[PDB]
């Protein structure tokens, strides 16, 4: 699909100008699939916390997952852009969805070390579930020496 | 496959480039480059070479989300941290200097092409996208982003290494700016923005072939950087300066400037 | 440092090499290339690359007490044995192999290259050391060994991969022989010798421009290698000969001749 | 020193002739050192027996140590040389001098796994002088597992 790629590219590359020009004076529906059938907001330079919010704002169903059922929350978190995670948040996007392998947003946030992110989730977050690893963050936040983690978790 | 395209980031000078997904162990965005033929921690590392046919090759990237750009213009209104620009300026040198020896010259070096992580690990990279701004006020016209080109190369002398300590300083200099420093719309013109603030070098640091002499332009001045890059401080006025100058023999070298006393 | 020189091996094509102690973790003699600039069993190993000016590099290789000359210079009256040459030869081709591949053409194949371990394991070397024969007989005259170098090279025709091929026909013939095969005092006289073995190529295997055509050289037979490599085999021969043959297009590949039937 | 060097070069590089020709239709001293102070028979290329044996017989101190206390036996044991770690030897060379880490002969050669040397040395070594790291040739034989050895050490 056409404009899922103009607006796919453009969220990728962080372009908000465009982003929000294709979107307004051009009027694309934030969902449109690209040929990759991935919406914006799933592709998105999820550190541009200002094409996040220009994409919710016009709607952008914020709960999507990939095939490996992955989806913004978990990639936000993955990445560490915690003000970009909010914005998700802050829009409807379901914190306690699991990821293909098990792995909540909360476990990849733990896994590359997002202390603050960590901080920001635990609260909201099943910190039962299971990792395919079977861990639980704080498991898994031990299984790695997270201390400050293990910490925030321990609450 | 073990990787799973998800977007063409965009399309320019190296082909079409991807995000995907780096499923092959887990999750991870990835940068794909499809390329036909017939280590250092402030670098995109090459992650694969897949054979797409037995040559087309898939060079498969490491990925940041997140650029200079996005990151300064996201910032709080007082500005980057005077240490923090230090620090990315310090890994965007270092970064520079392994490419240079090893013998590589980046010839790119907008904001664009350096990544920074939610760290703030400085990454640098080479997608050959464009990005075509739109001028502002009545006269408007496009201009693709040169503002960051050495004049050896707007005058089409020189290509040389030095090259990228032009495009360095120019960046420095947004750290503390968050809007680019010099802006014009022609090669000409942008000469014309370059000599404003570092004023029209001697005859002497002009090259002769050259379509643009140095007859072609006014002396007028040599404005005190300060007065546009608000708020360096004297150690780096001195390094921004010794990329900033117009000619490139007598240009800092990435090597030197990372011995340079800001990062004393 | 973590080395110590203990001498200049010599100075040749690369600068001097000098032998040095691998005290860094402990005994071992070494070998130093100085270079300023502005995995395989069978090949000697780079080991490390010492800055010596922030450039001037030292590499540190893997270094062996001898080389296939003393070797064979030293074995007893009968002579290597057959599954010894068989096997010399076969990772001397092994590692010619991996040096090909990674496109990489050694172009200096002589025996003083080659290095032997007390173990019998053989890693080539490229010191490029020159060594200067004096001749036998009356007319006597010097001779630097171009023993091992390919017609096509010879004849400033050709300078391909094949080339080293050549040399190793050479020198598995030298292993049979425990003295040079062809060894002559001049380019033209090289050829000579080369010919009055495998005899006049046909004009069809001649190169054009080359400065020596095929008119300039008698037909003179084709004599059976053998009575000059005394005591190969059929096989190997074959193998000899496959290498022997100075038509570079037709000549065996390492790589092939790694697969050949005396490796059976 | 000049010689020094031209008869070392020759040595290192094995060649006969000229170690042969430096030495006699030249006369240049065998202990001539090299302008890194070393001999020749220090620096020659440990299996050209030929080289060593032609050096030795023109005089050449065997015994001779290196910065680090090596040696010329040190070198062809540690190399595997045994033809030329006999001429040596033949030639007065001492087999039970230590290195500077304590280890001697035979600690190499059991360290490289030179079984032949091995034999040769252990006769005439002491084989109760402790290497560095405390241990004995046997012991070492055993620390790397040198079946072969330890029996030739036994006795």
């Amino acid at each position: 699909v056409r404009a899922g790629d103009r607006l796919s590219g453009a969220a990728a590359r962080g372009d908000v100008q465009e982003v929000r020009r294709l979107l307004h004076r051009e009027l694309v529906h934030p969902d449109a699939l690209n040929r990759f059938g991935k919406t914006a907001l799933q592709v998105m330079m999820f550190g541009s916390t200002a094409i996040a919010l220009e994409l919710l704002k016009q709607g952008a169903s914020p709960n999507v997952q990939d095939t490996s059922g992955t989806s913004p929350v978990h990639d936000a978190a993955r990445t560490g852009f915690l003000d970009t995670l909010k914005v998700l948040v802050e829009h409807g996007a379901d914190v306690n969805v699991p990821d293909g392998t098990g792995a909540l947003p909360i476990h990849l946030a733990v896994q590359e070390g997002h202390t603050a992110v960590v901080s920001f989730l635990a609260a909201e977050s099943d910190l039962h579930r299971r990792d395919a690893r079977g861990l639980t963050p704080l498991e898994l936040a031990l299984q790695r020496g997270a201390q400050d983690l293990v910490d925030i978790l321990q609450g | 496959q073990q990787y799973e395209c998800v977007a063409e980031i965009g399309e320019g000078a190296y082909g079409k480039v991807f995000k995907a997904r780096d499923l092959k162990n887990g999750g991870r965005f990835v940068a794909l480059k499809r390329v036909r033929v017939q280590e250092h921690p402030n670098v995109v590392r090459l992650f694969d070479v897949c054979t797409v046919s037995r040559t087309k090759l898939t060079l498969v990237f490491e990925h940041v989300d997140q650029d200079l750009t996005t990151y300064l213009d996201k910032v709080p209104e007082p500005g980057v941290p005077t240490e923090t620009i230090k620090d990315m300026m310090f890994q965007l040198l270092r970064g520079l200097d392994f490419l240079h020896s090893h013998r590589v010259v980046h010839r790119d070096l907008k904001p664009q092409n350096i990544l920074v992580t939610s760290s703030g690990q400085i990454k640098l990279a080479d997608f050959g996208l464009a990005r075509i701004y739109s001028f502002q006020m009545a006269l408007t016209s496009v201009v693709v982003t040169l503002w960051y080109r050495a004049p050896e190369v707007l005058l089409q002398s020189s290509y040389a290494t030095p090259v990228d300590l032009w495009s360095v300083g120019c960046i420095f200099a947004e750290m503390f700016r968050r809007k680019p420093l010099f802006r014009g719309s022609s090669d000409v013109d942008q000469l014309g923005k370059i000599l404003d603030v570092i004023g029209l070098p001697g005859e002497e640091d002009w090259p002769r072939d050259v379509a643009l002499p140095r007859q072609a332009f006014h002396s007028k001045s040599a404005q005190p950087i300060e007065k546009f890059v608000t708020d360096i401080d004297e150690l780096g006025k001195d390094l921004l300066l010794k990329c900033l100058t117009f000619n490139p023999a007598k240009r800092i070298s990435a090597y030197s400037a990372l011995s340079h006393p800001y990062f004393q």
